[PDB]
RNA sequence: GUAUGUAUUUAUUUUAGAACUAGUUACUAACAUUUUUUUUUUAAAAAAUAAUUAUAUAG
């Protein structure tokens, strides 16, 4: 799906974009020791037509 | 975020000499990489040269006596330009020997690398400081402070946390005592089957093997005193 | 009305936004101790906590929450409230020995130290915002004392 | 990423201060993917060249 195909998204047939970039997110926090640790937070799977 | 210094031979300032001295006092002579890590813009070998050539108090920086000076002319005659051997024969640093030999036989641009920088005099500093030198002394005090391992530092932390945990555990009991419900103190659990509780018994009680004298009334007097102390701690609370 | 604070037995403080379930700020040190009471000063640039090591530390209410020290009282046993003047220059605390302590917020100097009838200690100390120079202390003794 | 350790009680035992402000350093974090060969002048001139990458690391 390049920029020269670009209008193929707008045919009649149904299709979906899936995206994962916000699925695994974390927050960094200080531990009791020197090093920091990551704890996961909520995410979303971004699918649209 | 600092761009890399690949060649670290520079001019020894005052700051780096003093951090090298207060690093050699703690780290000792034979660890040089751990000394030169403390002061950036210099190398472990150049720290070794700056100690063994200039900053060492055993080294002999005085004026030459007349016997010393004639000894220098004669030794420079016998051993042709072998200046480490000559300086070993005089117990003086070799750069002092070479410059004083030039002074006997007599009677740098900019953008050059000075090879003899470790043997030369220091540069005193401008009045306030530079910013990187503030950072250098801050991290140098931070690294000269610590004398602990990982296990011992974690032990400090665990003792403080167990202390505050006991305080909270007594706080809730005192609140419930005010309410009128007396929760007894739970004991720590045993990590193995014959782990010893130390209020049940005198654990390895050794009797003092009696002698000729008589100790009945003193036994009674001690037993009276201890019973009265326990009652007073029960009522009034120490 | 947006964020809030909690303290816990595990010697840390967290700050949440209203319903996010993510702590945006963890106030945790090595030599810290847990605080059984939090309060926010009326000038709203600081909130302060009564710590277990018989002191009172104070942190910012603005972002980059960071840490004055109010000392001179023994409150390690019980967990004791603290209040503020309705002008914002005085902080008042209780004690395990039935006396309250009033510091000046502007300089952290212990101004006065007033004892209270009743052998039992005093925990809840509350100030009247309208009528100035009026405190009420009370504790395990049971009566409710109106201090000047 | 492991090792390893720590946390998880209910079935009730008798009575000198106040305010405003932003970036610089270190360290840590299994958390995250804008071509090649030159030449020439002091931005412009020349020459050139070819249906698309891994979920894999531990004492």
């Amino acid at each position: 799906l390049n920029s020269s195909n670009y209008a193929e998204l707008f045919n009649n047939d149904i299709k979906l974009f899936v995206d994962d970039t916000n699925v695994y997110r974390v927050t960094v926090h200080k531990t009791f020791e020197g090093n920091v640790a990551t704890k996961a937070i909520n995410g979303c799977i971004f699918t649209l037509n | 975020p600092p761009v890399p210094i690949y060649v670290k031979g520079g001019v020894w300032t005052n700051v780096e000499d003093q951090i090298l001295k207060a690093a050699v006092q703690k780290y000792g002579t034979h660890q040089w990489s751990k000394v030169a890590s403390l002061l950036q813009k210099k190398t472990a070998r150049q720290s070794e040269l700056r100690w063994n050539e200039y900053l060492n108090p055993k080294l002999n920086f005085t004026e030459f006596s007349k016997e010393e000076d004639a000894q220098l002319l004669d030794l420079a005659r016998e051993l042709p330009n072998q200046w480490r051997t000559i300086a070993d024969m005089m117990a003086r640093p070799a750069q002092v020997c070479v410059e004083r030999y030039n002074r006997l036989l007599e009677s740098l641009k900019a953008g050059d690398i000075n090879p003899n920088a470790e043997t030369q005099m220091a540069r005193p500093d401008n009045g306030d400081l530079e910013d990187e030198e503030k950072e250098m002394l801050a991290e140098a005090r931070a690294r000269l402070l610590n004398t602990q391992g990982k296990k011992a530092t974690r032990k400090i932390r665990e003792r403080m946390l167990e202390e505050s945990k006991r305080i909270a555990e007594l706080q809730k009991r005192r609140e419930l005592k005010q309410a009128g419900i007396n929760v007894a103190i739970k004991k720590p659990k045993k990590k193995y089957g014959t782990d010893i509780d130390y209020n049940e018994d005198i654990v390895y009680e050794q009797a003092p093997m009696p002698g000729i004298y008589d100790t009945s009334t003193e036994d009674r007097q001690i037993k009276k005193k201890f019973e009265q102390f326990e009652r007073k701690v029960n009522r009034k609370g120490l | 009305g947006s964020k809030f604070i909690s303290s816990s037995e595990d010697k840390t403080v967290r700050i949440w936004e209203n319903q996010i379930n993510v702590p945006i700020k963890q106030i945790s040190d090595t030599a810290q101790h847990s605080m059984p009471f939090l309060n926010v000063h009326p000038s709203q640039n600081y909130f302060c906590a009564q710590s277990m090591d018989n002191r009172i530390y104070s942190f910012s209410l603005k972002p980059k929450y960071k840490r004055k020290i109010f000392k001179g009282h023994s409150s390690a046993g019980y967990g004791i409230s603290l209040a503020f003047s309705g002008d914002g220059r005085y902080i008042c605390s209780g004690d395990s020995k039935s006396r309250l302590f009033t510091w000046d917020w502007n300089t952290s100097r212990l101004l006065n130290n007033i004892k209270i009838p009743g052998n039992k200690p005093i925990t809840q100390v509350d100030w009247h915002p309208q009528e100035t120079s009026k405190v009420i202390c009370s504790g395990a003794a049971g009566k409710i004392y109106v201090c000047d």
